[PDB]
């Protein structure tokens, strides 16, 4: 709240609005925390938010899944076992055991 | 889930669910404090409104989401929509292994194939290319295959012809109406970013060339390959399901060729002479001796299957022109010469294909249709047809009639 | 009429598609109606073989397995 | 009357404005 | 004839002389905004006017008033160029002087103190570019003019459809510019109803009561009075002899001692004549006729003081007695006629629930705001605030004018709110139309259609800002402390600023300037829209308004409209059209007095043109300008016929004025079907510029005007001689007559160089003049993209042959020779803007450092030490433009990955690679790099170098100005010194700086040297301040978004030529898609051996009726002939005499044309340059409807040496044999639209996926898959394909499991599917189960 | 209209004839663009009932 208040007088007095480090000197704290404080203060945006064309296209429809795993990778996982498991049978029985252990 | 710039975004249900919890919890608290009736009553009503807004919003006040005028979407609105459900309604889910681009002609194609851009086929068949590359041992493992096609090494092009060969692709246009809006073709690798489409099918798709775009789909499962080949294939639907007339009927350029081919003027080079057979008829025309249209008797061999499942043969001297004589070389077997002896307008040229199907069956009709297209375009090009300003003749009596 | 006759469909999952979703779900949920699939529209939603064409062999063979033992 | 809307009226069974009686 | 006309002149066919030349095409856009922002000492539209409305603002009753003095516009923070790169808005500060007066408590009003607060800042309002565009965020945007229903009253029908009983209805609607709607309407029972806005219907009379009108005055206002006298006994009556028309006698009618008519004889012209001439005032009537007659006023019994009958009540034979014995002599009744004057209003009162003013006021307030309890002050207050409040209601001037005009009043200007006289008057007129006298208007007429524009619209939004701040302003002056706060602490910025920002930023009328092409631009800035706020919607209207109207002539173009969802909802402005004084559309006309055609122009609005009889643009007059024929085709009122010699009041100015700039550029338009003509002018706007700006070989004559009026070119400010010519700049030395006395001067034009457009095309200017060439004011200095020598070239004309070629042209397909791509003429240059953002994440900050895990030196070659690609390094797909890395720590890898790093010994970094790399397949050269940095983060090495570089480059530019400028100034000082003390050789010896000392003898020349001194020293300082400011703008840390530390924008210049799949079309509506690119060997060639560039299919010509494309071809061939011919005699070097002779012959062409020509031109130096420019072809001008004719075309072909048929014999380049029949060959102008094949093409195997529902979604620009629809599903259902359909909606898309289980099988070599359940349906289960509905999957 | 188009495309059309021709074109395009929607709606109802 204190931040909103300062920008008001300083809004027309400066004629534009105070720079990101301006309210920083006005405020007690380390003054770089303004950026941090400014982030968490924002309210999240509705994922159902209509965007472009109004075509029921909604913001949430454009948010991709980053925690999934693409098959072009998953394919290489199933392969890498067959690779390393084969190459460990080419060694002595203790080297496979010692390498599988470490 | 987070977004760029460190801001967050969330579904409207949360705003709704949160509310229902708070109010509910508050009521629970308000029970242990022994509040007056007028309050706990008001709190219950407030809870009732919140649950209703959660389930289906808009049946009371249409509660609005925080800081945003637009009413928050409730659980009933997630199912509901336009129309009914969003899931199956147009449209209708995005699908992998697909693509699209501007389409062009490709008259050289047989009716069962289509021109496919090199890059499109590369990105589309990517898993097949990977698997075939390591089936023959050109790539150590699947990863190395990825780097290979990403490097576009010269060796990969031959491997693609293998996975492409017998493997139909589905072609679709934007306004799908009848079942012919999607048809299967055999891919033909083509340099360039444009899709080439057999002209005879351009009628079935109702696809002009004014910049219309078409979509490609890859039939992954084995059952889809055989479904595509035995059902959705181009050659297996030549006839409209709406009416038995062939929909593969030659369209415009081809038919202007055949009209100009079998036609006759009054006086032209070679008029009146006689030739042993259609073979030496072409020899007369191509050498420049005889005009395409001149009245001539030539020996022809026609066929009639009028025996019991058995083809009879008959030969005669037919009175015809040079163009009609040359064209007979294409007509397979049991069709009579009467069918090609006319002027061959667009109307006659369709009933030709129809009779050919109802007599010789499917296979002979397909290969027949191809030849008709090829010869139509070719001879139409020879004809040198054009349109000038002096080609439009105004009546001399117009001013008087007015 | 065509638009009126299409209204009545045994499968409620089919009706919930092109009709008003809310009313269909309610009106069906009270009676405990049990949708047996058997149709096209519903089978497309659930994502299995269409009970026609290539799939007609499958569904037929399954339909007889039902109400048996 | 006639046209595409005429088809829709037919398939919709709609009773005409001033019908006859049988 | 001008100087750039001496370079090339276009041969102009056509007869009709041009009396008026095309005005500035950007007029509307520029003029409008010019009226808005300006200091106007009066109520004319502008910031001044919008201020005077809401001002002065006084507090609530407190006698603390704040008034408004004046405003000013501060200098722009950034100029147009600087504002675009950074991304801010191009705007000026609004500084407004305010005066705060405070009245003494409680006093006769006088001020204790008044503090005049100097210019409190509120908002920055955007500014319009010299070309009429706005920059909102670094992006040029245009605000389209709007077409809406003009304010006033309008009487409509709504016949037919209502109630299906016929009978029609008649309704009136009062639509103010601001404030609530007042609607009046009838019903099938002829009861008048009223509704405010679209709200509940209410009985009309309730408003008169709200105006404080009792029933007695309602009957007295709308009805006449039938006077009844009780004289002797039983009812005599006053008779107006006209009242008996259209009615039959009700009793024995006799007066004046003579019985004129008995009972049952209808009253015709006979009865009325007798009574009028015999002067019969009073007759005796029976007591039963009043059984139906409604008593007019109230009548009470004097004795009992009780009400005998209320007003508007039907009298009876018994009622007359009870009011008769009370001593009542007079009873007033209504005059009612079911034909002339209807008893309508009377029946409305019986449905009126109210009685008095408060009752009506209550019922109105409860109508508008129902459910809430009515209050006396509330009902009174609301009704006074609706139509009577100066704040919430205005019709403004145009509304009042049309209001008064439609009511047949005198005053054209009046109050801006509604008055009791106004509402009452409208009702009377509506009733008059229902009575059969008078007619109804129509919404579609262009006199009732008003045109707004940027200036007016911005004023409305700014008005909204002042009202939403007004509530605030009164609120603060409520509690204010005395002389501490000032008219600053109260008024904020954001409230006013957000009103104007919300408009330009996201308003339906504010949109991206369509800029790939000058015609697209200029046709956007002239555009009309009935959509947006205050307009209709696509779904609501309505074929009547979309359709072309007779009033569209000369105002709106009939043939230029979109062919999409909204047809006729846009149109475009005509060529000569102008916005009327009141805001209507008026067009130029020529006043024809008596029988002579006079050249005085007169602008007539839509209603003005109505009564006059107007002649036709094509008519034949001569000498004094008398109509040759005794009768000529004309249109007078809504219809066209032959009109007599002297009747006609006016005549059309030009043959073009019906169409628009777009349609006016199609040659031989009169020969093309309107459908294909639309498409032509629709597609002509999509033509991408070309590499070599060519010229149209066949043309109209507008292209010169279109080129200049659009800002793409550079026009001479003042005439003179060019001092310096560079591909960068142009310096002109001014002529003395045009030069200002002080400061001397030269005009320096800084040319735009290669840069990105909105559509990702290239916009680049080239100098069209040579060192030391005379140019006069209004001469073309430099061409823009797609402009040639001052004309408009949107493409390149080429040799085309019509003939089927082996099916490669099948539908519209185009077969293009290899010659075209080799000449690189149809090549196009695209400039794409790619960005790299270094953001801040919760895991840590992102580095632009060049250290990227797991990449070789070949990757890092093209990058500098800092990680940014060098300028000029040519790149292809996959190369790294900007190295970027984002922190992700402690990956927590797995056993086999851990062994892998162990064997090959790589330290897997704590940083992940985000670097921006060139998208797959697109390839170009890096022409630029920008680095924006947050203020306070240290600029890296490269970032500092660029800024330092910009400093040096900036300093050089300003210095260049000063050097040429100083010489230009000192060169004038040299000349004035020579006048009176001339020393030529002596003066230029000593240092030039040491000149300012020499004075002069008494004369004005002493004061002239004085003048140049003053302005000189200013330059020293103007340069200084300009240099300083420029330097600071470089060094200032650029402001970024929250969370973004720095941004690197790379500009790639891709050169794409042409390949199969691109769309191409002529101006005549013939589209095409290049099919094959054929070798020159296979191209049809003529006997002379010159191949043909393009082979078109003739079959497209007959079906789609566009015949101009053929004429354009024919004439084109002829044009090229004159070129080839000249090309031979110039390569022959005959001489100027022989050449000159031949050229003159061409420009005459046999008789009666308007072109004129030489040998006024200097016979040697001027003529020879012209011939060199014609050798490519001879430019010809075909006016729109005045264009050339067959005979002239055939005649020009004779001079060409080419056949009359326009067809020749061609030989196939393959077999070499001839082609039967002649074929048409010629030169067609052809455009390359940007639908280019390597944009549209997309393919995806396995991409990203949407989170909410797992479905293919492009995040990398490897675009999500094609959308498979319901109709497409049916297509699969008709075929027997079950498995294709399952795989389509399950494994290929929606199944989060099945997709991976499949992919693994595809590489394994097993084609199968393990389908599972699509995740879409699996979510629907949870949503249903989330409700109280239990949905289970039963059985097995 | 009781005054037909007396000219044709091989000759020129004057101002009036073209202006009168415009309505036919625009109404043609509009009708088809609407008839496009009508067709689709029809197929919808039809395939739904079968
Ligand atoms: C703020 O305005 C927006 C929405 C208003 O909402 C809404 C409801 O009110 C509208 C108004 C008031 C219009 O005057 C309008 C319009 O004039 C137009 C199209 C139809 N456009 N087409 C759409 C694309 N398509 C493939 C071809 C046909 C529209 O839909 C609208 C439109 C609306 O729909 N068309 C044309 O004028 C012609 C024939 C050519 C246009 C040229 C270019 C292409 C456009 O100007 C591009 C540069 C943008 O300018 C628009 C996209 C605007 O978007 C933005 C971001 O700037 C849009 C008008
Ligand atoms: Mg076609
Ligand atoms: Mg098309």
């Amino acid at each position: 709240n204190k931040l909103n208040r300062i920008s008001r007088q300083m809004l027309q007095e400066m004629g534009r609005e105070p720079t990101p480090e301006e309210l920083a000197e006005r405020m007690l704290m380390p003054e770089d925390k303004i950026r941090k404080v400014l982030k968490i203060a924002k309210e999240p945006i509705s994922m159902e938010t209509p965007i472009g064309d109004d075509e029921d296209s909604h913001l949430g429809d454009f948010i991709e899944d980053t925690t999934l795993e693409l098959p072009l990778d998953s394919a290489t996982t199933e392969s890498l076992r067959a690779a390393t498991h084969d190459v460990l049978a080419g060694l002595t029985a203790r080297e496979a055991k010692v390498l599988r252990m470490r | 889930v987070p977004l760029d710039g460190g801001r967050f975004a969330t579904s409207d249900l949360n705003d709704l669910y949160r509310r229902v919890i708070n109010r509910n919890n508050r009521l629970k608290r308000l029970l242990d404090l022994a509040a007056p009736d007028i309050i706990v009553r008001n709190e219950k009503r407030m809870l009732q409104e919140a649950v209703d807004a959660l389930l289906d919003n808009g049946r009371r006040g249409r509660a609005i989401t925080g800081s945003n005028k637009r009413p928050l979407k409730s659980l009933a609105d997630m199912i509901k929509g336009k129309q009914g459900r969003f899931r199956q309604n147009l449209l209708g889910k995005r699908v992998d292994y697909s693509g699209r681009s501007v389409i062009t002609v490709g008259p050289y194609l047989r009716l069962h194939q289509c021109g496919l851009p090199k890059k499109m086929a590369l990105e589309l068949f990517k898993p097949f290319i990977y698997g075939k590359l390591e089936l023959r041992g050109l790539a150590t493992t699947i990863k190395a295959a990825k780097k290979m096609v990403e490097r576009e090494e010269a060796v990969v092009w031959d491997i693609l012809d293998e996975v492409i060969r017998e493997h139909p692709v589905l072609l679709n246009r934007a306004p799908t109406l009848h079942r012919l809006g999607i048809q299967a073709f055999e891919p033909v690798l083509i340099e360039g970013k444009a899709i080439q489409l057999h002209p005879l099918v351009c009628a079935a798709y109702n696809a002009d060339f004014d910049g219309d775009q078409m979509a490609v789909h890859v039939p992954l499962t084995l059952e889809a390959q055989l479904e595509a080949r035995a059902l959705m294939m181009s050659t297996n639907n030549i006839l409209s399901p709406a009416n038995g007339e062939p929909i593969i009927v030659p369209s415009q350029d081809v038919v202007l060729g055949l009209y100009y081919m079998t036609r006759d003027c009054v006086n032209a080079k070679g008029e009146g002479m006689v030739l042993t057979g259609p073979k030496e008829a072409e020899r007369l025309y191509r050498s420049g001796l005889a005009s395409l249209h001149a009245r001539v008797k030539v020996r022809i061999t026609e066929y009639e299957k009028d025996a019991n499942g058995e083809l009879v043969a008959k030969t005669s001297l037919k009175d015809t022109t040079v163009g009609r004589a040359i064209l007979w070389m294409i007509v397979p077997k049991g069709l009579p010469y009467s069918i090609v002896n006319q002027a061959l307008g667009k109307k006659a040229i369709s009933k030709m294909l129809n009779t050919c199907y109802r007599i010789l069956g499917l296979k002979p009709t397909v290969i027949f249709a191809d030849q008709i297209m090829y010869t139509g375009f070719a001879y139409a090009a020879r004809s040198g047809a054009s349109v000038g300003i002096d080609d439009m003749v105004i009546p001399e009596k117009k001013h008087e009639i007015i | 009429g065509i638009t009126k006759a299409s209204l009545a469909t045994e499968s409620f999952i089919s009706a919930a598609s092109f009709q008003e979703t809310t009313r269909v779900l309610t009106e069906a949920a009270v009676a405990g109606k049990r949708d047996e699939l058997r149709g096209l529209k519903e089978n497309v939603i659930v994502g299995r073989l269409i009970p026609a064409g290539t799939g007609y062999a499958y569904h037929q063979d399954r339909m007889r397995r039902r109400a048996a033992g | 009357t006639g046209g595409l809307p005429r088809v829709a009226d037919l398939f919709e069974a709609r009773r005409p404005k001033e019908p006859a009686i049988l | 004839y001008s100087y750039t006309e001496k370079k090339r002149i276009r041969k102009d066919f056509g007869k009709r002389p041009q009396v008026l030349d095309v005005p500035y095409l950007l007029s509307i856009q520029l003029d409008s905004f010019q009226k808005f922002i300006e200091q106007d000492p009066e109520g004319q539209y502008g910031l001044e006017a919008a201020f005077r409305s809401v001002f002065p603002i006084q507090s609530y009753s407190g006698n603390s008033e704040l008034q408004y003095v004046s405003y000013r516009l501060g200098e722009p923070v950034f100029d147009v160029q600087e504002c675009q790169i950074r991304g801010v808005t191009y705007s000026a500060p609004l500084r407004v002087k305010l005066r705060l007066v405070i009245y003494e408590r409680e006093a006769p009003e006088g001020t204790v103190k008044d503090i005049k607060e100097q210019e409190v800042y509120m908002g920055e309002i955007p500014l319009m570019t010299d070309n009429g565009t706005f920059v909102i965020n670094g992006t040029e945007r245009v605000i389209v003019s709007q077409l809406h229903r003009s304010p006033g009253v309008f009487f409509d029908s709504d016949k037919g459809k209502t109630h299906s009983s016929g009978k029609v209805l008649y309704n009136a609607r009062i639509i103010p510019y601001r404030g609530s709607w007042l609607d009046f309407e009838f019903d099938p029972k002829d009861n008048l109803f009223v509704r405010i806005d679209r709200r509940r219907k209410l009985p009309a009379t309730i408003i008169l009561r709200a105006l404080n009108y009792t029933t007695e005055q309602i009957l007295d206002l709308f009805f006449e009075k039938v006077i009844f006298e009780i004289r002797d006994n039983k009812l005599q009556m006053e008779l107006v002899p006209e009242r008996l028309r259209g009615e039959t006698a009700s009793f024995d009618i006799e007066a004046n001692g003579k019985v004129y008519v008995e009972k049952g004889r209808r009253i015709t012209a006979r009865h009325i004549r007798q009574l009028e001439k015999d002067d019969v005032k009073l007759i005796e009537v029976p007591v039963e006729y009043i059984a139906g007659k409604v008593v007019a006023k109230d009548y009470i019994d004097e004795s009992t003081g009780e009400l005998i009958c209320a007003a508007n009540m039907e009298l009876s034979l018994d009622l007359l007695a009870k009011l008769s014995q009370s001593g009542h002599k007079r009873i007033e009744t209504l005059f009612t006629n079911d034909l002339d004057h209807g008893p309508y209003i009377s029946e409305t009162l019986r449905v009126d629930p109210t009685n008095d003013r408060l009752s009506a006021l209550v019922e109105i307030y409860r109508m508008m705001r129902p459910g809430e309890p009515p209050t006396r002050e509330a009902a009174e207050s609301l009704f006074e605030n609706l139509f009577f409040s100066e704040d919430r209601y205005d019709l403004s001037a145009v509304g009042r004018m049309k209001f008064n005009r439609s009511l047949l009043r005198e005053e054209i200007e009046g109050s801006g709110i509604l008055s009791k006289d106004d509402i009452i008057d409208v009702m009377k007129k509506l009733i008059d139309i229902r009575n059969g006298k008078g007619e109804v208007d129509d919404i579609d007429h262009l006199g009732n259609r008003r045109i707004r524009s940027v200036g007016e619209m911005a004023e409305n939004q700014f008005r909204v800002g002042l009202v939403r701040v007004e509530r605030a302003v009164k609120e603060r002056l409520s509690l204010g402390d005395l002389d501490t706060l000032m008219p600053q602490d109260m008024i904020n910025a954001k409230p006013i600023s957000a009103a104007v920002k919300e408009f330009f930023g996201s308003s339906q009328l504010s949109q991206f300037m369509v800029q790939n092409n000058p015609l697209s631009e200029i046709t956007h800035k002239r555009r009309i829209s009935a959509l947006g706020p205050g307009g209709l919607t696509r779904e609501r209207a309505g074929f009547e308004v979309r359709d072309v109207h007779p009033t569209h002539y000369g105002r709106v173009c009939p043939i230029e409209t979109p062919e999409g969802p909204n047809i006729g909802l846009i149109n475009s402005l005509s060529v000569y059209a102008q916005t009327n004084e009141y805001g209507f559309l008026e067009t130029p006309y020529r006043k024809v007095t008596d029988g002579v055609v006079t050249d005085e122009i007169h602008y007539l609005s839509a209603i003005e043109e109505g009564n006059y009889v107007i002649a036709q643009a094509n008519s034949n007059l001569d000498e004094e300008g008398h109509f040759v024929e005794d009768l000529v085709t004309c249109r007078s009122k809504g219809e066209s016929s032959l009109f007599s010699r002297d009747q006609v009041d006016y005549m059309d100015v030009s043959t073009q004025q019906v169409v628009s700039v777009g349609a006016s550029l199609i040659p031989f338009l009169e020969h093309d079907d309107a459908n294909r003509a639309l498409m032509g002018a629709n597609m002509q706007r999509q033509a991408v510029p070309t590499l070599r700006a060519d010229k149209p070989l066949v043309g109209t004559g507008m292209e010169r005007a279109v080129a200049v009026d659009s800002g793409v070119t550079a026009v001479a400010k003042r005439g003179g001689v060019v001092q310096y010519v560079d591909a960068s700049r142009i310096v002109i030395k001014v002529n003395e007559d045009e030069m200002y006395p002080g400061e001397a001067g030269i005009d320096i034009y800084n040319l735009t160089k290669y840069t990105r457009s909105n559509q990702n095309t290239c916009i680049n200017q080239m100098p069209c003049v040579s060192l030391g060439e005379p140019v006069e004011r209004g001469d073309v200095l430099a061409d823009g993209p797609s402009t040639d020598l001052g004309e408009l070239a949107l493409g390149q004309n080429m040799r085309v042959a019509f003939m089927p070629w082996n099916g490669y042209n099948f539908e519209d397909s185009i077969l293009v020779s290899e010659r075209v791509v080799q000449e690189d003429r149809f090549t196009t240059i695209h400039i794409q803007e790619l960005a790299c953002v270094s953001r801040d994440t919760k895991l840590g900050p992102e580095e632009i450092t060049a250290d990227i895990p797991n990449v070789g030196e070949a990757a890092l070659s093209k990058l500098d030490e800092s990680g940014i690609v060098y300028i000029g390094a040519e790149v292809t797909g996959g190369d790294i433009l900007v190295g970027k890395v984002t922190p992700k720590g402690e990956t927590q890898l797995t056993p086999e990955e851990k062994l892998l790093r162990a064997i090959f010994g790589e330290k897997a970094s704590d940083v992940k690679d985000s670097s921006l790399r060139v998208p797959n397949g697109v390839s170009g050269t890096v022409i630029d790099v920008q680095v924006f940095t947050r203020d306070g983060v240290e600029k890296d090495k490269r970032a500092l170098e660029i800024e330092e570089m910009q400093l040096k480059q900036a300093k050089k530019d300003l210095s260049e100005e000063l050097q040429i400028l100083e010489a230009g100034l000192f060169s004038r000082i040299r000349a004035v010194l020579v006048a009176g003390g001339v020393e030529a050789e002596k003066l230029d010896k000593l240092p030039r700086d040491r000149w300012l000392e020499l004075g002069l003898t008494d004369e004005e020349k002493q004061n002239q040297l004085e003048q140049l001194a003053e302005q000189y020293d200013e330059l020293k300082h103007e340069f200084e301040k300009k240099l300083e400011a420029k330097r600071r703008k470089i060094t200032q840390g650029d402001d970024l978004a929250p969370g973004v530390l720095k941004i690197v924008k790379v500009y790639l210049a891709v050169k794409r030529r042409i390949q199969p799949g691109d769309k191409m079309a002529g101006r005549h509506g013939n589209k095409g898609v290049i099919s094959k690119i054929n070798p020159i060997e296979d191209m049809p060639y003529d006997e002379n051996g010159t191949p043909v560039d393009i082979v078109l299919n003739p079959l497209g010509v007959p079906s789609r009726m566009n015949i101009g494309q053929i004429l354009e071809t024919h004439l084109g061939m002829a044009a090229k002939g004159i070129g080839d011919k000249i090309n031979a005699m110039l390569k022959q070097q005959q001489e100027v005499a022989k050449l000159r002779e031949f050229i003159q012959r061409a420009y005459d062409l046999g008789a009666d044309v308007r072109q004129k020509v030489d040998l006024s031109t200097f016979s040697d130096e001027e003529v020879m340059r012209l011939a060199e420019n014609l050798r490519k072809g001879m430019p010809i001008a075909t006016p729109v409807f005045d264009g050339a004719k067959e005979a002239e075309i055939k005649e020009l072909l004779k001079l060409g040496d080419l056949p009359t048929s326009g067809q020749i014999r061609l030989y196939d380049g393959r077999t070499g044999e001839q082609f039967e029949r002649p074929v048409t060959v010629g030169y067609m102008y052809m455009l390359k639209l940007n639908h280019l094949v390597d944009d549209k093409m997309h393919a995806r195997s396995t991409g990203s996926y949407s989170l909410v529902t797992q479905q293919p979604l492009g995040g990398k620009a490897q675009f999500g898959g094609q959308r498979f629809g319901e109709m497409e599903v049916w297509a699969l259902e008709a075929y027997g394909a079950a498995y294709t359909l399952q795989e389509m909606l399950t494994v290929k898309s929606d199944d989060v499991n099945g997709r991976t289980k499949m992919y693994k099988n595809i590489v394994d070599g097993n084609h199968q599917m393990e389908p599972g359940m699509p995740e879409s349906f699996n979510v629907l289960l949870k949503e249903i189960r989330s409700l109280g509905i239990n949905i289970e999957l039963e059985d097995e | 209209i009781e005054t037909p188009i007396t000219a044709n495309f091989r000759e020129g059309l004057n101002v009036l004839q073209y202006f009168i021709s415009t309505h036919g074109a625009r109404k043609g395009l509009a009708d088809t663009a609407l008839k496009t929607a009508n067709s689709g709606y029809l197929t919808r109802r039809l395939v739904d009932v079968a």
